């Protein structure tokens, strides 16, 4: 009726409201695991760094791009499919390795031909050091990344517990190593073909935690987006509501008047 | 053979007693595939 | 207290004998079979020799077709309470002036046994077509329908009707009239009109409901939704005892039912280990009653979580085993628990091992 | 109802022990205040409190008259007040007691109400004493009237409500009110047909009420006796 | 200083003595050590931090003392003796399994790793 | 219970059972998918997507409404077939091999039609 | 602009020409995994490949079945 | 014009003589508070003896209890207003046909001022109040149930109540009697058969902002669902030129303030930033108009 | 048809579509986002949007009342606008160009005082 699908739609928002409130929560519980992981990986790539900033390392061109399989985790996808562009307005002509069902989507969009290398089974966890030696492994024999002197990825930066901001730091190639101007000062030796290994190295290093900022934005986001859901609910709910106790008094006056009609014929 | 496969390996094989939780098999066990992309154009997904 | 044989009823919902309490639920879902679980459990009392144990039970048929009731007649005759019964029948063909007034006349006679001193149960099923039978008069009398053309002082007549039960005062000497109104919904709309009176009228409610059918408790009933409002006064105090924590426990349990459906932190995952057990012992099949010294061992158990390690599958084996275990290692404990009516610590100490050795096998 | 002269020119304060009440929902000479959160919150201790408050208040009285009482309900009321000796029998009795059960018929249970307040009114009037006369449901204060209505033959407003329904109310809520002896005072019981605040028996009700002390069950599980949630109950007499 | 981590833990992230092994063999580090840049072999590693000493067993890594004296020890994951009898046993058959089977490479580290462990 | 055959009720009481919380998962697939559905509960859409066109049976009178001739099951078949299919005996089967089929042959024999 | 999901017909296919019984078979079945496969997608669910296949058939089906004001044929 | 004294009132919803202008709103918000402090702004021309900028008020009580009435004369005493206006009565104790003749009465004798030439200005509190008393006798003459069981007509009434407001001609002595009705929302309710009814009658609404009211604000006022049209040509030049679309600014300001759950461009953060530094110029306490 | 013309008809249509799908998702993109909805949908969505802004026209009779100066436009370049909008040429200018003002060319001229 009026009454019935009044009714049935404000029970569809309370199914939602149900819904969203459930995601929110679980999302949180994912998160602290999601946190944990990020905190330890960061220390770890403060150590590299170290050496790279005291080294002076200094850096076609790569693109890297860093989303899950799954979406429901905000502007994340949008935010770095224009951070992506921005600087794919800076060389279009820069292979782009997708990694991330989502950012795939929609850097499609913008340009398809540049997708070079994608991967999937990114969503299903936080990320592993297995991940990202693989990923590494197969970027540097089909992408051959060594040979671009420019190697940037591109990432979701959680830079304060309610916003994300798309990050981006460049993966310093074995070019980039050979020019540090200290490089000396620490003891290098030709007894080692330190370029060819550390390359590779700091290629899923640096991989590791920008997934790792990644996703813990991507799962931030998750719960962020999920409770601002809720809320929306709770107002559609507030306004059938109203609506549906109009009904049940309109309905009460049809039904007397039915009464009186017959007593008044 | 390539130095992050190689350290890879070590990895794997430093997942090997009984002091070697789930956790350790998750962060050197995990199973993907990659979906290569070309200019559009696409070499299939194959397991990673 | 009044004791149905039904663990969830007796403590969840505790009932006593003058209390007048609503029974809102759809038809067919074994609406018949749960007032009847009733009676059956008071045949243990009617065996007791005080009068205010024999509960010489009425059961108001309004509306009911004669080859249903022939069916309900015979099964109190099979489960041999149809000696302290009264089964005043007014059919779906019986005219609306003897529907009208058969809960009225069925009260009266109610009121010789309450004025006895002794106690009875009468149920009023269903008090929803008493009020059609009064819609059909009235309208025929040219009185006013009132809302849902359903007369506006049939609010009146239930008024009259529901407060005629009582637990009287030794003044006109202690014996009661316990009442049950069962009211058939069609969706569970408390917003119609005889639904909102006889809620007003009534002290408690239990509410019945379908989705529990579907999901294996047959009878069923929503607990949650069910309430009571003349509370644990008329509770066995050893019942009471320990079906606090189970109350709370399930309470947990229903909005942590709501996160059920993945990764769950160790609190709630607890919490639905004993909850599922828990919804598996409360499940009940029609016309068993189940003596308060069973009652009171089976809601322990639960409490101190000793379900929990044996599985869901499991726990129908576990009752039964349960049960015949406490009988072997002490019916004396049980006798204890039947007949001191309370817990003593040391027996709920002994219980507590029992419990265990029965857990391990 | 008395004259304008004879009505609330200006309202004042009518001071409880309740530190609770004086504050967050501060009772008005006059006034009625209509308490809302039932039994459960201690609603029937609450009153009771307020009978004896009112007693060191002014010096007042109180008449309980309950509509549409449930028997059952009236005999734990009755039993408790005696207990509490709001009701004492060899000692005095501050609050009368007025119960009209359901089972009365419905032009008595209309007509409990107005007795209620003629005793109200003789205590204001003819004893100069302030009292507080408490009503249960005025849902089911409705309801006895509407039914009256339609036994009247008088056709039945929207919802089913009397069409004499404002009128009525008019009249009880504004024979409460301050004299220039005493003052009667009306706390209310509210029975809102499933929220539907929108229906007129609640929205007339809330229309003749001043103020609602909406006592909750959430704050007296927070151990809070008095259970009163200040974040709902709300006053105009707060200014 | 010195720091020693995992991207899953934060060993030694000061230290005393540190002995390593390293593609030059195997160094030692002892206070003020000559800033290096050496990639770290999965190795048997003992830090000693004053005369308390601890055993790690390392994936491999890269080892850096930087100009701040803070030898930045990075490896993916390590102690000693949770690497550690029936990883013997798979080792033993993993020694077989490179007779079978980039594999055969692969087979021969695990085998190399077993060498390592054999170390111990 | 054993007024239509204790195990007649039992397979019956756990169909409607799997049905049931189908039903609920419809939302929670509506919206989450595959998150938050466990392995169980992906078997328990699967064994009610068996089950729902497990009910499909055809009619004698299907001429132009279907064309495909009534299936008349024996009671003792129908216990046993449903007794099968929450079993798993029959999970290996698709959900289209209980599509208008009749009897524990005839489940059998729809599957054995897909399988080839 | 018909809504075919309210709309029936109870005599069946002998009201309908033998020709067009043969041909629209299944083109009932296919618009009812239409209709509830995209009902699906609206709920922003990540679909595979089988309700993809129905969409993408669905799709072509809809501008099918579309009718232009005073068109017989 | 006529000088509200509140800006919001007389340049966001302006209004001059002789108008009609409902003030639609939820219930006893201290919806008489908002046409009270109208009637005490208009002290200026109302203490003053300037006999056209003098109106001569009555204010209208139906449905309104004794007592409250009372307080309401007395609170007026205070602001020594009382004695320039006429308080017609009709409380809610008072019978149905009272209640119905009263506005009816009242406006006769505003009626006596507009024929004298003169402006005068009636408040009519509440409408709806007067529809359940004349409810009362229809169906107690057994006539049907209207729509919501309020009389058809009842729309008869009121449009013959409504329209004996207005501004006259040169002829009739350039008097008005400027209306200013006040329409009660039961339950909030604004689809309702009396306020729309009254609405179409009317030119201008002044809806009032319950979300605001609840966070404060004696009075809180939503400016978005207030209209006036008739009223924007009964203004003052003065605050016609300094009001230069400022309700239009202030639903730039609607706008921006609904989008945010979203990127603000500069611009937009500029106009924010006057919007709400704006609102909160407007928020006025009662007794005390501008 | 071609009464006024298949394509005046044709514009109109997709009009009445685009306002339907816009109409129909705003339950979705309240609750949740639009960016959950996808990018091709946020095009129709923003289109649409623009397009509802654009459908205002000042009162020529209210011009007093509104204070805002009236806007009367052809039936010669009502078919001109929308065709352009639709196409999304126009789509790429501030919507509070669009709001509350009537011709194509007073939306692009308002882009540019708004630039300013």
């Amino acid at each position: 009726a009026t009454l019935k699908e009044v009714e049935m739609r404000l029970k569809s928002i309370k199914n939602i409201e149900k819904i969203t409130k459930t995601m929110k929560i679980v999302a949180s519980t994912r998160l602290s695991k999601a946190e944990k992981a990020k905190i330890s990986a960061k220390k770890m790539d403060e150590a590299e760094q170290l050496f790279y900033k005291n080294a002076e390392t200094k850096n076609k061109e790569l693109i890297v791009a860093i989303t899950s399989d799954k979406g429901l985790c905000g502007s994340i996808h949008s935010q770095l499919a224009k951070a992506v562009r921005r600087h794919l307005n800076d060389q279009p002509n820069a292979d782009i390795v997708t990694i991330g069902d989502k950012i795939k989507m929609q850097l499609l969009r913008t340009h398809p031909n540049n997708i070079k290398l994608s991967i999937n089974g990114i969503g299903k966890d936080a990320p592993t050091f297995q991940e990202s030696a693989l990923i590494a492994d197969k970027l540097l024999s089909v992408m051959k990344a060594g040979t671009y002197p420019k190697i940037s990825i591109f990432y979701n930066d959680p830079v304060s517990s309610l916003s994300f901001e798309p990050s981006e730091k460049p993966i310093f190639n074995a070019k980039t190593i050979e020019q540090s101007p200290s490089f000396g000062k620490f003891e290098i030796d030709t007894d080692a073909n330190v370029p060819r290994d550390l390359f590779e190295y700091t290629l899923a290093n640096q991989m590791l935690t920008a997934m790792a900022q990644g996703y813990a934005a991507e799962i931030s986001a998750r719960r962020n987006a999920m409770d601002n859901a809720s809320k929306n609910a709770g107002d559609m709910i507030n306004r059938y509501s109203i609506l549906y106790n109009r009904t049940r008094q309109a309905v009460i006056t049809n039904e007397l008047v039915d009464i009186i009609t017959g007593a008044s014929s | 053979i390539s130095y992050a496969a190689y350290l890879n390996v070590a990895a794997q094989a430093i997942r090997s007693t009984e002091l070697q939780t789930a956790s350790v098999l998750n962060r050197s066990q995990t199973d993907a595939f990659y979906t290569q992309y070309k200019n559009a154009s696409e070499p299939t997904p194959i397991t990673k | 207290p009044v004791q149905t044989g039904l663990k969830a009823v007796d403590a969840l919902v505790p009932i006593g004998r003058g209390q007048r309490e609503l029974i809102i639920g759809d038809r067919q879902t074994g609406k018949t079979a749960v007032a009847l679980d009733t009676i059956l459990n008071q045949k243990r009392w009617n065996n007791g020799s005080d009068e205010s144990k024999k509960l010489y039970c009425v059961y108001v048929a309004v509306g009911q077709k004669r080859s249903t009731v022939a069916q309900l007649v015979q099964t109190l005759e099979q489960h041999d309470a149809m000696k302290y019964s009264i089964i005043v029948a007014a059919t779906a063909s019986e005219a609306a002036p003897l529907q009208y007034l058969a809960p009225f006349t069925a009260a009266s006679i109610g009121e010789w046994f309450r004025d006895n001193g002794k106690h009875a149960l009468i149920v009023y099923d269903d008090l929803s077509k008493q009020a059609v039978a009064y819609r059909q008069l009235s309208l025929l009398l040219r009185r006013p329908p009132g809302r849902e053309a359903y007369p506006g002082d049939v609010f009146y007549l239930h008024s009259r009707l529901l407060e005629r039960a009582a637990k009287l005062s030794e003044k006109e000497g202690s014996g009661s009239l316990t009442a049950l109104p069962v009211i058939e919904t069609q969706g569970g709309d408390v917003s119609a009109y005889i639904p909102t009176n006889v809620i007003s009228i009534t002290d408690g409610q239990i509410f019945l409901e379908a989705e529990l059918f579907y999901k294996g408790i047959r009878p069923a009933i929503n607990v949650g939704l069910s309430v009571s409002r003349v509370g644990s006064a008329a509770q066995v105090k050893a019942l009471k005892q320990v079906a606090g924590s189970l109350k709370l426990f399930l309470a947990q349990y229903r909005e942590v039912a709501a996160f059920a459906q993945s990764d769950l932190d160790a609190s709630t995952k607890q919490t639905l280990v004993r909850g599922e057990r828990l919804t598996q012992l409360l499940k009940q099949n029609q016309y068993s009653p189940l003596a308060t010294e069973e009652q009171v061992p089976l809601i322990y158990a639960g409490v101190n979580g000793h379900l929990d390690g044996i599985e869901l599958s499991r726990i129908g084996e576990f009752e039964s085993s349960f049960l015949s275990y406490l009988k072997s290692n002490h019916n004396e404990l049980l006798t204890e628990i039947r007949e001191k009516g309370e817990l003593s610590k040391e027996l709920l100490a002994s219980l507590k091992s029992a419990t265990e050795s029965f857990v391990a096998t | 109802p008395p004259s304008f002269a004879e009505q609330s020119t200006s309202a004042e304060i009518l001071e409880t022990g309740i530190k609770v009440v004086d504050l967050l929902a501060p009772y008005a000479r006059g006034g009625k205040i209509g308490l809302f959160g039932g039994a459960g919150v201690g609603k029937t201790v609450f009153i009771q409190e307020l009978i004896n408050n009112i007693a060191k208040a002014h010096g007042g009285f109180s008449v309980f008259t309950g509509v549409g009482e449930r028997t059952r309900e009236g005999n734990d009321l009755y039993r408790e007040m005696k207990e509490t000796g709001v009701i004492n029998l060899e000692g005095e009795s501050k609050v009368a007691l007025v119960f009209g059960q359901m089972n009365e018929p419905p032009g008595a249970r209309a007509r409990v109400a107005l007795t209620g307040l003629t005793i109200a009114e003789y205590f204001r009037d003819e004893e100069g004493q302030d009292v507080l006369l408490f009503i249960d449901n005025i849902f089911r204060f409705t309801q006895a009237g509407s039914e009256v209505s339609a036994l009247l033959g008088r056709i039945p407003s929207a919802v089913g409500y009397q069409p004499t329904l404002a009128t009525d109310m008019g009249l009880l809520q504004e024979r409460i009110t301050t004299t220039k002896k005493g003052s009667v005072t009306s706390v209310q019981a509210v029975y809102v047909p499933a929220d539907d605040l929108t229906d007129p028996a609640p929205a007339t009700t809330f229309a003749h009420l001043d103020a609602t002390t909406v006592l909750s069950r959430g704050i007296s599980e927070l151990g809070i006796y008095p259970a009163v949630d200040p974040l709902d109950s709300k006053s105009r007499l707060l200014d | 200083k010195l720091q020693f981590a995992l991207p899953h833990e934060t060993l030694y992230s000061e230290v005393t003595q540190v002995n390593l092994p390293a593609k030059s063999g195997r160094i030692g580090v002892l206070a003020n050590h000559v800033p290096t840049v050496e990639q770290l072999l999965p190795g048997v590693v003992e830090v000693m931090e004053g005369s308390n000493s601890k055993k790690f067993f390392i994936s491999g890594g890269f080892a850096t003392v930087q100009p701040d004296s803070q030898l930045c020890v990075t490896a993916i994951e390590a102690p000693l003796e949770s690497f550690s009898e029936n990883i013997k046993n798979l080792l033993a058959e993993a020694k077989k399994n490179v007779s079978s089977s980039r594999e055969a490479a692969e087979a021969a580290i695990q085998v190399e790793v077993l060498e390592n462990l054999q170390s111990v | 219970a054993a007024v239509v055959g204790q195990e007649h009720y039992d397979v019956a009481s756990k169909v409607q059972e799997t049905l049931q919380t189908y039903k609920s998962l419809q939302d929670i697939i509506a919206i989450l998918g595959m998150d938050e559905l466990s392995e169980q509960d992906k078997l328990t859409v699967e064994r009610a997507r068996k089950i729902q066109r497990f009910l499909s049976q055809p009619f004698a009178v299907a001429e132009v409404f279907t064309g495909i001739p009534g299936k008349l099951v024996r009671l003792k078949d129908t216990v046993a077939s449903f007794k099968a299919v929450l079993e798993g005996k029959y999970d290996n089967i698709p959900e289209h091999a209980f599509y208008m089929v009749g009897g524990i042959e005839d489940v059998v024999a729809k599957a054995e039609k897909l399988a080839a | 602009a018909i809504n075919v999901g309210l709309s029936v017909s109870r005599v069946g296919s002998a009201a309908q020409v033998k020709a067009l019984k043969q041909v629209a078979g299944s083109l009932k079945l296919f618009l009812a995994q239409y209709r509830e496969v995209a009902a699906f997608a609206q709920f922003g669910s990540d679909l595979d490949a089988s309700t993809k296949q129905t969409l993408v058939r669905g799709e072509r089906l809809t501008q099918l079945l579309k009718q232009n004001q005073y068109s017989p044929l």
